[PDB]
């Protein structure tokens, strides 16, 4: 028996009670609400300004006059040369999107000076080829090149020494010395795909070699790889590796082959294959250049772009042994205010089947013990509370009950 | 619909009103008798919805006017009370409440809570629409309150109780039905209250809170609260009424801690010990203790502070060299420049240049008259005898915020403020204003009285004289200085007022009704006089002196128009406006973080003046306050276009900064650093900045608020003002000739630290869990007052905003606030 | 086993 | 009649004016400007009558 | 760096008891609120272009924005209209030569497509709208227990703001995302709100599934684009609830449109530490399955404390009541401690459900004022969903 809230109900249940201020201060409350959003509304349009130069750096009288006399045009390709009587070429150019057509020069420019390939200018009425243009300097390819070095220096790469020197022989030697892979006559592997579990050195191995590098140092993302628009991920390839060649001495760093590298299988009903042809333009690119990529999961990726013939090297990145361990320890600890005596080999057996990065944050949270309690030395009882909440607080359960079996 | 209880109840009462149809005997009495009953039952039960109030929607047109005719008396009341009650459910509140007026009393705890609630309200709804036209309804609803208030006092609705008697206007009577277990959730209430309620009510207020503090014998609490109305003669009764010794030592402790002085009578016990508490000659000693537990008494050097090493000389520079190395080691006792090859140092200024080194010499040991004083014996007497004003800022600035009983200042200062030199007399007026700020001692005043008057004085002279006048009577509206202030102001000719350090003239006449704004209705009549732009902006200047702190929205809505005006006679009155709304705002944090949207709207939405006022503004808002929000929004101009801004906003973050050593704030200014490091004017400020942010390693705070941020330091409001007004036109004053301005800080500068001392004074390490500090008013219960519990070993550091609370109940504080020096007594209760 | 399939949209 | 015949005659008029595009205003710009993304075509810093 | 555009929150007013002391520190927000709009207000009307007018008119309307791809010459760059084709434009005076740089979005002529004016905050809609503007209103103080889970969520984006000098100070580098994950209704969201309406860092948020768009390239890159905000804002955090949504363990997918889904978390998963380290932009995941998520998106280094939230304990619990019956109107014989001692697994979000209905059960009875009775009725009546589900009364 439920019963129904009657309107006589109602009226008592909000009056009788009721603290005199109640009417009053509820009142206030939405007085302010409505206030604060009138307020807003009055200021919330904020002017963004839109990058116009100071004025002493202006020549309004001379800038009529260049959208006044100079025109648009078009930037097109010239894809054949006709040449019809090799005195009327009738060039033929492509608009990009808007057509192929088969267009003469206005006679400011040279019969000479526009060569077959060559990006050129037309007009946007008749198409007549007005300037030629510089060949095309990708705005996203060229700002993926790192142009600051990293800063991580190679003694910051702890426990993968022969990891590191296997890539130092591929990536680096055979770029600064290439006269011991020639006397032997080997062919120097041109890529390895560092494949470990995930934080055990891949990507610090990789800022590693950028910081060594005398190379031009080529960062991939991934992620710019895949374009909406069709064919613009291949176009991207291209555009990239073309921008190596051009280069001496240039390392492609594909971070995250996964994203552009994943097996491949027809789904054409779907913007997947998109991809997939962006990476069969990358196979045929691989298949002086250098070229590295990594995944933390390499069963993902094509056996085709494994196979020795594009991948000549896998370096695989495992968990460190003890004796890398104390050192992934010290190259963290180098900057730490700890306190001099740290049994770090103790802490090295305390982290077994640990990652490298793993030691990291043992070595973040040691401080954070540090400054929960405010002893600006982080001693070693700290790390000890650090390996049991960044290591044991994670690893497995295996505990006191179930492990009063091991003595 | 209903049941059959429900629909039964509904016939029942419905025949108890059909019956009162006629004029039968067995009508009036018994009916009435059965709805008394009925409407009593579930009325006084749970908040039940009134079932009898439910069913009875009757009208009282008839029981009204027979109540007349029917039997005038008993049964004519007991009607009233039958539709009183219904009137509380409906809306016939003027009704409503005269009912239970005129008919039947019998008493209100008999009808239900909810029932003596509303009349409550009604009780206040009609006093409050009773004007004093005629007090004969008043006797009615006095009598009324008479009963209901002890009726919420029980019921734990003190709440209403106190909000019952504001209603009235008159809240006498809390101090006669407040129980021991009570007091305190009343008197934190009114103290809570009393900010935000305007004049003079609150004024009211504070007296009788204070009251309520008296009638349990709660001495100290009764201390911050006097001085909140900044009514001396309360503090002297309180201070004659504490018999105990041991309270009269604390309450001295805290007026000191306010820089209030009462000349103590020889008839009150260990008068030299309160003299000498009073007089701040302890001070000292536990500076110097308090440095020797927390090993920072090594001085520093301008150049680890810097930092040069990390980034990517000149006369100006020196100066923040010669400054830096006054507040970030100053009070410490020894500076490793200004103390030993100082002589050198100096000689590498030029005039005003040797006026500031030599007068952080005094500020480099504050709160000593012998040790500054001996430190005050290599320059003064320079062969450039100009920086004679530096020293005598640093003979003044050594006793500002202390009092020997000597009168050191005075002395030294007299033989000088007279010297002919116009450098040499800058030190003196000035210095000594430091010295004796706020003590408004006759003598003093006098002798300043002559400077006014001495023509031949330049206008730099005259207005830091009218500077040292003011921030020696502050807060006192002294009618000798004010009438030579006011009389001074008068005669001030206008081609002499255009120049910008009279900019500083008008400052003085408010510096001395800091606090009082009844009294500056006056104050501003006098000044009407004089003939405008300085008419006005004395006019504004002195209307915001008057209302330090005040929380007046109506000022600061008056004092938003005048910011709001869209003019350069007009700027000044302007600038000072914005600071306006900063010092009146600063009381309470509800407004004042509510001051930060205005000032920010002031920018975007500003004009020149205008936005060189706002960085300054926040300064005041924030002092000693490293609030993030605050602290961003001075960077976000600390690189803007015109240098006024520049400067103000890199100043305002020093001031914000100062004494927290907030590590963002160093970061945040060394990077500005290397941005300005082409214009000497930013660089010197910007380094100024690191300068302010460090002051005494971040050991004192200039915060003008002491006692939970409750009770004002009135001499401290005095020197801010000074310094930001004066930085209102920072290139004549400050990039001027005017560097030595900036020690008018000296004044507020206070130390903060956690050190707990045994009974006997030895430092009794307790553990005090110190984090930031929650409100316990509506609060019931035992509320803890601190959050982020962070236990410390006594001493302690408090940045601001944080309240210390003795961990251990072995202990049991005099004074309930622990802030400054607190004497702990051994609580009798706690056993081991 | 038998597998349900989402899809994207090259524009 | 004449009340009909204003009707017809006006709606011909107003029937020969090009209709309007449609597009979501990403941001006000400043008081006289607003980014506006029309469907088939990309961003266009339009002006704002004044009504 | 904009600088932190953190949330705009209306000071608190507490007392909450419904007092006067209420009524006037809500007035004094209001008084300085309607003194504020006066002077926004007042700014207009008191308030009463030779240079610039001849600059619009050389714009003209409207205004079109392409990507700028090549500044060929000083006076000559290549822009892509608003379609993807190419246009050698000319690069007028009042344009800054500076600003302009490839990839920025230039703002064109129309009728004779000429760099007219760059046009920085381009930010899509789609992560403006991720801007948290009005600060959630839910205190630390409201979120009961979990101060250990708390101080764990506050020297990761808090303190790392308030104090940088003791990390600084001792080397380490203050950590820098956090998963917070466990069961349903424990008060993981809530400690996410209660950081926003603490922190002065511009607080971005997420769902989770809001950063996967349908086109090929939309996803992957409006994750680079809530990054490149959320950097570009100075201090920032940026909260991806619910984040089992993305990213899940990646898997050999023979659909199309899962290894986009992928392609996106491959994408959070290098935005976070990857080439080219971050710099000052703090991430706070959360999630109540923790053991779906891939090993990499959860490994140390991108969320650096993995904050386990339990279920309430019975300490936790009588706190978390208080602080959800603390506006309620209990009667003297209301004892919490009936309900809080049984060994149901009540979450946080139940304990709300059996406040929530205990004070409906009151306008059952016609009652204001939660009896005893109310909350022994209510919790039977908010516990369901997990009726009683556990072994038989084998083990002894
Ligand atoms: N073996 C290691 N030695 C030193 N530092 C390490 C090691 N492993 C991880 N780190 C730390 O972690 C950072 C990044 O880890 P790492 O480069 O292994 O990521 P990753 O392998 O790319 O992970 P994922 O494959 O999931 O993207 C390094 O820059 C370093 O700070
Ligand atoms: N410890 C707690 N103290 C106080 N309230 C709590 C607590 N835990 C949960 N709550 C309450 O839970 C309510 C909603 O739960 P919340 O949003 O925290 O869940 P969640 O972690 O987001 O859950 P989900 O896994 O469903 O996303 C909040 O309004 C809050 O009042
Ligand atoms: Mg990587
Ligand atoms: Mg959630």
């Amino acid at each position: 028996p439920i019963r129904a809230l009657d309107e006589g109900d109602i009226a008592l249940l909000k009056t009788y009670g009721q603290s005199t201020y109640s009417r009053q201060i509820k009142q206030v409350e939405d007085d302010i609400q409505q206030l604060l959003k009138k307020i807003n509304e009055l200021t919330g349009i904020k002017e963004s300004d839109t990058g116009l130069a100071p004025p002493a750096l202006w020549d309004l009288a001379a800038d009529k006059q260049t959208l006044q006399s100079e025109q648009p045009l078009q930037v097109a390709r010239c894809t054949k040369i006709i040449n019809a009587d090799s005195e009327d070429p009738k060039y033929i150019i492509n608009v990009k999107q808007f057509a192929k057509f088969v267009v003469d020069l206005s006679d400011q420019v040279a019969p000479t000076d526009i060569e077959e390939g060559m990006r050129v200018g037309v007009d946007r009425n008749k198409y007549q080829i007005h300037i030629p243009l510089p060949p095309k300097i990708d705005p996203t390819v060229t700002m993926m090149q790192v142009e600051e070095k990293p800063d991580v220096t190679y003694s910051d790469v702890g426990g993968c020494k022969e990891q590191i020197e296997k890539l130092r022989e591929v990536v680096e030697t055979p770029l600064l010395h290439p006269e011991r892979f020639v006397n032997l006559g080997i062919e120097p592997p041109k890529g390895v795909l560092l494949f470990g579990p995930p934080g055990t050195g891949k990507t610090l191995c990789a800022r590693a070699v950028a910081n060594r590098t005398d190379a031009c140092f080529i960062r991939v993302i991934g992620s710019e790889l895949v374009q909406k628009y069709v064919g613009e991920g291949a176009r991207m390839v291209r555009e990239l590796f073309e921008m190596a060649r051009t280069k001496k001495a240039c390392l492609i760093f594909f971070d995250e082959i996964d994203a552009i590298g994943g097996a491949r299988f027809d789904d054409g009903a779907g913007g997947d294959n998109e991809v997939q042809r962006t990476m069969l333009e990358l196979i045929n690119q691989l298949d002086n250049i250098k070229v590295l990529m990594a995944t933390n999961r390499p069963d993902t990726l094509d056996p085709a772009l494994m196979r020795p013939g594009r991948l000549d090297r896998k370096i695989e990145f495992s968990l460190p042994d003890l004796e890398g361990r104390t050192h992934i320890f010290k190259i963290h600890a180098r900057s730490m205010s700890v306190e001099r005596d740290i049994r770090f080999e103790l802490l090295a057996r305390l982290c077994p089947n640990s990652t490298g990065a793993e030691i990291r944050s043992v070595c973040t949270e040691a401080g954070m013990f540090a400054i929960r309690a405010r002893r600006k030395i982080a001693t070693e009882k700290d790390f000890l509370e650090a390996v049991n909440k960044v290591i044991k607080s994670y690893a497995k359960f295996s505990a006191t009950p179930r492990y009063m079996t091991y003595n | 619909e209903l049941s059959e209880e429900d629909k039964q109840l509904q016939d029942e009462l419905e025949m108890l009103v059909e019956r009162l149809g006629e004029k039968d005997t067995s009508l009036y009495r018994p009916a009435l008798e059965e709805l008394r009953r009925q409407i009593r039952s579930s009325t006084t039960s749970m908040t039940s919805v009134p079932k009898p109030l439910k069913f009875l929607r009757p009208h009282y047109g008839k029981l009204k006017e027979i109540y007349e005719n029917m039997a005038p008396g008993e049964n004519k009341r007991f009607a009233a009370d039958i539709i009183s009650v219904l009137a509380m459910t409906m809306s016939g509140e003027r009704e409503c409440l005269k009912y239970r007026l005129v008919g039947s009393q019998e008493e209100l705890a008999s009808w239900g809570h909810e029932y003596v609630r509303h009349l409550a309200g009604e009780v206040a709804k009609e006093w409050q629409e009773l004007d004093d036209a005629e007090k004969v309804q008043r006797e009615p609803l006095l009598t009324l309150v008479k009963e209901i208030v002890p009726y919420n006092m029980a019921h734990n609705a003190e709440h209403e109780a106190c909000d019952l008697l504001m209603e009235i206007e008159q809240v006498d009577m809390l101090e006669k039905d407040i129980d021991e277990n009570a007091y305190a959730k009343v008197c934190l209430y009114l103290t809570s209250c009393v900010n935000y309620v305007p004049e003079p009510e609150n004024s009211a207020l504070l007296r009788c809170a204070l009251g309520v503090f008296r009638k349990f014998s709660r001495f100290p609490e009764a201390l911050r609260l006097a001085l909140m109305l900044n009514d001396m003669e309360l503090v002297e009764d309180i201070f004659t009424s504490c018999k105990d010794v041991v309270v009269q030592k604390q309450m001295a402790f805290m007026l000191g801690r306010h820089g209030v002085f009462l000349e103590l009578s020889e008839d009150v016990e260990e008068y030299e010990d309160l003299t000498e508490i009073m007089s701040n000659v302890q001070l000292n000693s536990n500076f110097l203790a308090l440095a020797r537990e927390l090993d920072i008494m090594e001085p520093k050097v301008p150049d680890d502070i810097y930092k040069t090493h990390l980034e990517n000389d000149s006369a100006r520079m020196n100066l923040a060299s010669s400054f830096v190395n006054g507040f970030v080691n100053a009070a410490f006792g020894q500076d490793k420049l200004l103390t030993d090859d100082g002589n050198k140092w100096l000689y590498k200024n030029k005039d005003h240049g040797m006026l500031s080194a030599a007068a952080s010499l005094g500020m480099i040991l504050l709160w000593d008259v012998d040790g500054g004083l001996t430190q005050i014996d290599k320059y003064l007497y320079s062969s450039e005898d100009y920086i004679k004003s530096g020293a005598l800022l640093a003979c003044g600035i050594v006793n500002s915020g202390v009092r020997n009983e000597c009168d050191p200042a005075l002395a030294l200062l007299s033989d000088y403020v007279l010297h002919n030199s116009n450098t040499m007399r800058l030190g003196s007026i000035f210095g000594l204003g430091l010295a004796y700020a706020g003590s408004n001692r006759e003598d003093v005043l006098t002798l300043l009285l002559p400077v006014m008057g001495d023509s031949k004085s330049s206008m730099e002279v005259a207005g830091v004289t009218a500077l040292a006048c003011g921030m020696i009577a502050v807060g006192s509206c002294n009618g000798d200085v004010t009438s030579t202030i006011l009389q001074t102001i008068m005669e001030k000719s206008e081609t002499e007022l255009k120049d910008t350090y009279a900019r500083w003239l008008p400052l003085g006449l408010g510096l001395n009704h800091l606090g009082k704004g009844e009294a500056i209705e006056a104050i501003l009549a006098a000044l009407e006089v004089v003939s405008e732009p300085f008419r006005s902006f004395a006019n504004t200047l002195v209307d915001v002196c008057a209302y330090a702190g005040s929380g007046n929205v109506l000022k600061v809505q008056q004092l938003l128009h005048i910011c709001s005006e869209h003019f350069a006679d007009m700027g000044a009155h302007q600038g000072v406006a914005v600071l306006g709304i900063a010092l009146i705002a600063m009381g309470e944090e509800i407004g004042a973080e509510m001051a930060l949207r205005t000032f920010g709207h002031l920018l975007r939405y500003g004009e020149p003046t205008l936005r060189r006022a706002v960085p300054l503004a926040l300064a005041l808002i924030s002092v000693s306050n490293p609030r993030l929000n605050i602290l961003d929004t001075l960077s976000k101009f600390s690189h803007d276009a015109d240098p006024e801004v520049s400067y103000n906003s890199i100043f305002a973050m020093g001031m914000v900064g100062s004494g927290t050593n907030n590590a963002r704030l160093a970061a945040m200014l060394r990077q500005l650093a290397q941005y300005h490091a082409k214009d000497p004017n930013n660089l010197f400020m910007v380094r100024l900045a690191q300068g302010l942010t460090h002051l005494g390693k971040g050991t004192l705070t200039l915060c003008p608020y002491h006692s939970d941020r409750q009770l004002m330091s009135q001499v401290a409001v005095a020197g801010l003002l000074t310094v930001l007004v004066s930085f209102l036109d920072v290139r004549n004053i400050i990039l001027g000739k005017s560097h030595y301005v900036l020690y008018g800080l000296v004044a507020a500068m206070q130390p903060r630290m956690l050190v707990t001392f045994d009974e006997e004074l030895r430092p009794l390490p307790v553990s005090v869990r110190v984090g930031q500090a929650v409100d316990v008013v509506g609060q019931a219960g035992k509320p803890k007052t601190i959050t982020g519990f962070q236990t410390h070993t006594t001493p302690v550091l408090l940045a601001h905003g944080e309240r210390a609370e003795l961990a251990t109940e072995e202990f049991l504080p005099v004074t309930p606030i622990l802030e400054g020096f607190v004497i702990l007594r051994k609580n009798p209760n706690y056993d081991l | 086993a038998x597998x349900x399939x989402x899809x994207x949209x090259x524009x | 009649l004449n009340a009909k015949v204003r009707l017809l005659r006006e709606e011909l008029q107003l029937l020969q004016e090009q209709g309007s595009y449609v597009g979501e205003v990403v941001r006000a710009m400043d008081k006289k400007k607003v980014l506006v993304k029309v469907h088939p075509e990309g961003k266009f810093v339009v002006d704002v009558d004044k009504n | 760096t904009k600088g932190p555009d953190a949330a705009s929150k209306l000071p608190l007013v507490t007392p909450h008891t419904q007092c006067r002391l209420k009524l006037l520190k809500l007035e004094r927000i209001k008084d300085y609120l309607l003194m504020e709009e006066e002077f926004i207000r007042n700014q207009e009307q008191m308030k009463p272009e030779e240079e610039r007018s001849k600059v619009d008119d050389l714009r003209g309307t409207p205004m079109s924005v392409g990507t700028l791809e090549e500044i060929i010459d000083d006076n000559h760059a290549i822009v892509s209209t608003s379609v993807g084709s190419e246009h050698y434009v000319s690069i007028l005076s009042f344009v800054d030569k500076d600003l302009l740089e490839p990839g920025c979005s230039v703002l064109l002529n129309h009728k004779v497509h000429a760099v007219i004016g760059v046009l920085m905050d381009d930010t899509d809609p789609l992560v403006t709208v991720m801007k948290v503007e009005k600060a959630p209103q839910e205190t630390y103080a409201d979120i009961g227990g979990l101060d250990n889970q708390i101080q764990e969520i506050k020297e990761s984006v808090e303190l790392p703001l308030t104090h940088p000098e003791y990390y600084e100070e001792m080397g380490i580098k203050p950590p820098k995302g956090v998963i917070l994950y466990g069961p349903p209704g424990t008060g993981k969201t809530l400690l996410a709100k209660a950081v926003a309406n603490q922190t002065s860092a511009t607080f971005l948020r997420v769902v989770g599934s809001e950063l996967i768009q349908k086109y090929l390239g939309d996803g992957p890159k409006l994750v680079r684009e809530l990054f490149r905000v959320a950097e570009e804002h100075a201090p920032s955090i940026v909260f991806i609830d619910e984040i089992d949504a993305i990213g899940t363990k990646r898997y050999d997918s023979n659909s199309g449109g899962e290894r986009e889904i992928q392609r996106t978390m491959l994408e959070l998963l290098n935005q976070l530490d990857g080439f080219d380290s971050r710099g000052d932009v703090k991430v706070i995941m959360a999630t109540n399955r923790i053991e779906t998520l891939d090993p990499a998106l959860i490994r140390p280094g991108r969320i650096d404390r993995k904050i386990e939230f339990p279920l309430p304990d019975e300490k936790t619990k009588k706190r978390i009541f208080q602080i959800h019956t603390s506006r309620m109107t209990l009667a003297d014989d209301v004892t919490l401690d009936d309900l809080i001692m049984a060994k149901d697994d009540l979450s946080g979000a139940d304990i709300k459900a059996i406040c929530t209905e205990a004070g409906l059960m009151a306008l059952r009875e016609r009652r204001m004022k939660v009896t005893n009775e109310d909350f022994k009725k209510s919790k039977e009546n908010v516990l369901y969903k997990k009726q009683e589900g556990t072994p038989e009364g084998l083990y002894l």
